[PDB]
């Protein structure tokens, strides 16, 4: 690895980049490009359907920009007997995991700045590292519950905000390994 | 036709595997990784007694 | 060779590989107090978890708490993932995927390279001569202006013109002609899509001919007796003496040809070129 | 400090193909590129073989030309006939079973 | 056994053609009264239909 | 291996032997037994054919030895939009990897002279080993692109000139190994 200084710049810019991409992915109107209807009851037309995480929109139909909250309302009696499928539905309706990836990556992406205030304490970096890792784990479960709920093909492709999400995972854990490298210096100074 | 799924119940044996039906293997994997991080932190906190 | 698993599956596999590798690097090398007690540096964990995914012996093993659980559940994961993948691997190789260029019967009305037209002096022309459905109007407008004259004198001439033009000429004909001719040797032609309308044949007479009513009553009695279907079977479906009916009932032999697998040898030879280059750059780096 | 001389490379690269482990992993960075490339190539080849063999190892029986005269009564590609001056020919000469007629 | 299940992820589908249905007491079948379908079974003499 | 000095002769005679078999394989009129025609339309149905790399030839017909250089034909019902087939067409109508192997094996046969003439002016002797091995990889892919075209069931039978490609592949890589056996000691003569 290169100098111990730029590692801090690289770690903080990595945390910034992953956090920006994940929050954008959470906030973006769209995640995939598809076909269907953005709002009915339009029960006699079809519209290229442009759906994000918590919001959805549609375009290239008779109207454009009729954006709306995501279509992930409850099912036919929610099938609490199929409790594992309701669990999937509820977890993707109470969409904790992507905003939890935001929240964890937020806290880690700021906590790493206290590597240079109250410096060398080397436990503040460990808590950042753990959250850097847990943010990617929280991203991966988030991705899978999205697609599992999608599959709860119809000519659709994932889009830029989705590749940003995956790119946020890639970078957040690169920061995680870089944080551990900085840890295994600063702590071995105490252990020898 | 506001109800029909249009599923005939075909039989073609080249249907790609559904990620949803695999998914619970990933849910187990992630639960394992999380429980492992927990056990690593608590074992480090114990070892920090010595 | 990657067809049996959905591309989102291959994506989540790559990310789960990453999310195991880095968690073993975190849980090992964790200053287990000089501290050198774990060999699982990041490049070693990234190698271990690949070998575990590929069920290939790996010299290094965690032996620690909480890293040995990461191992245990990455094995449990990968056993079931390749158990499923392997089951469908060979199957998804001999598929011979269909490549039909048109499906909707409307894709013809978007282009000027697949020519099409209709029989001259027949209902296959009169329907476009009448039908004000604007897609059919634009079709008819093309068919009445594209040189050379896309019409043909006979259905047999259209069936010829398809071979005269490699299917870059589409012939239009009534369904009962198509689903017959498709079934006749050598069966080089094929249907696409649905049907543009639902017309039918009728026995015709001069107006007011005394046959009109007894002929109608005969046609109805022959339908109520279930004769017209068996007469149809006698000439269309029984005489499927050819590759369409045969392929509807008869299938290929077994074994596995090289083109099913050639992609693996290509990415292999590429990987070895890459390995050589990625060590030669490092060697010349140390050389200067 | 590096075991992969020719006669060790040539043994690792076989014990990896036969999915029976190996004495040691390669430690060179590129040695791990060629290791992962080989582990993937083998996982493909000896998954395709082991899946395809499971089709062969069931039973051999022959579908034969179509019986029951189902397709014989419908295509010219299999000819058939009967004994002249025989009861079988007379049976076809008289039967009103539609396939037989 | 998993490789037997993953031959296809589809339902079995039910008995059809009314063959076994016209050859069992276990499942009844019937038709619309005063209907052209009942009249068709009345007067059409295809052997399975009679 | 022992015999430190004549290893140079052994590897260079190996290189020339491989180069000879390779150039004969690339130069040979025949490569496999097949059904076909002496000239690209015997033109009625077939003549028993011994098709080559850049040629096709024939035997026991109404004329013999009437070999012809092979070319490409207009496909039908398209199916070339699967442009990997067109990629295969280009990689088949030009025998790029096999002829590159010839040039690489020849380039090795030149570079190996730098073992002794102007000896070990830097590690240049290593490059010859890479050229020998690079000719090797070119043969395996050149074979597999060839078969993945001409197998389109095959029912053919391969000819000796094809086995000269396989054998010159083997020899080129074994010359590669022996060139490393040269390099590993010429390095210690270059560097102690
Ligand atoms: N395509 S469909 O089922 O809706 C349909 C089916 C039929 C239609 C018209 C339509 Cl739109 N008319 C035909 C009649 C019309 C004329 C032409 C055939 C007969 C006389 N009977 S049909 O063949 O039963």
């Amino acid at each position: 690895l290169f100098d111990r200084g730029v590692q801090m710049l690289l770690t903080t810019v990595g945390a910034f980049a992953a956090f920006s991409l994940m929050t954008i992915a959470v906030g973006t109107d769209y995640w995939l490009y598809s076909r269907g209807v953005c709002k009915t009851k339009k029960k006699n037309e079809e519209v290229m359907t442009h759906s994000g995480l918590w919001r959805t929109c549609c375009l290239e139909g008779n109207f454009k920009g009729l954006c709306k909250q995501i279509d992930h309302f409850p099912e036919d009696a929610d099938y609490e007997a199929d409790t594992a499928e309701y669990f999937l539905r509820a977890v993707r309706a109470s969409s904790i995991f992507p905003i939890l990836s935001v929240i964890l990556l937020f806290m880690g992406g700021l906590c790493i700045a206290a590597s240079e205030f109250y410096k060398t304490r080397h436990n503040i970096i460990l808590s950042a590292g753990i959250f850097f890792v847990s943010a990617g784990l929280s991203n991966i479960i988030g991705i899978i519950v999205y697609i599992s709920a999608n599959a709860g093909k119809n000519s659709y492709s994932y889009g830029w905000s989705f590749y940003f999400g995956a790119l946020s995972f890639i970078i957040a854990e690169m920061v995680g390994v870089l944080a551990v490298h900085m840890f295994i210096d600063r702590h071995k100074q105490l252990t020898g | 036709g506001e109800c029909g799924a249009k599923d005939s119940g075909s039989k073609e044996k080249t249907s790609a595997l559904s990620l949803s039906n695999v998914a619970g293997v990933f849910y187990i994997l992630v639960g394992g990784l999380g429980l492992a991080m927990l056990v690593a932190l608590i074992e480090f906190c114990y070892k920090s007694r010595a | 060779f990657l067809d049996p698993l959905a591309y989102e599956i291959w994506m989540c596999i790559v990310f789960a590989y990453i999310g195991v590798s880095v968690v073993l690097f975190l849980v090992s090398r964790f200053s287990p107090y000089s501290e050198s007690t774990n060999e699982f540096g990041i490049f070693n964990s990234l190698w271990f978890s690949l070998g575990a995914f590929m069920q290939q012996g790996c010299d290094i093993s965690p032996r620690s708490l909480s890293g040995r659980i990461v191992g245990g559940v990455w094995w449990f994961f990968t056993l079931i993932i390749i158990s499923s993948y392997t089951a469908n691997l060979a199957a998804f190789l001999t598929v011979e995927r269909m490549v039909s260029p048109i499906e909707s019967a409307e894709d013809l009305s978007k282009q000027t390279e697949i020519a099409y037209g209709t029989l001259d002096s027949g209902s296959t022309k009169e329907f476009f001569r009448r039908s004000k459905i604007a897609v059919f109007d634009k079709m008819w407008t093309y068919m009445r202006s594209a040189e050379p004259s896309v019409f043909v004198r006979t259905t047999a001439e259209g069936v010829a013109r398809v071979r005269k033009s490699k299917g870059k000429y589409a012939y239009l004909l009534e369904s009962t002609m198509n689903e017959y001719i498709e079934q006749r040797k050598p069966c080089d032609t094929m249907k696409v899509g649905g049907n543009l309308d639902s017309k039918g044949y009728g026995i015709a007479t001069p107006k007011g001919s005394s046959l009109g009513t007894p002929v109608n009553l005969a046609v109805l009695k022959l339908s109520e007796q279930g004769v017209l279907d068996k007469l149809k079977n006698k000439w269309w479906y029984d005489k499927g003496e050819c590759g369409a009916k045969d392929s509807g009932s008869k299938e290929k032999t077994s074994a596995l040809s090289l083109s099913n697998v050639a992609g693996v040898f290509y990415i292999l030879v590429g990987g070895l070129g890459l390995a050589m280059l990625v060590a030669l750059i490092e060697f010349c780096y140390k050389s200067r």
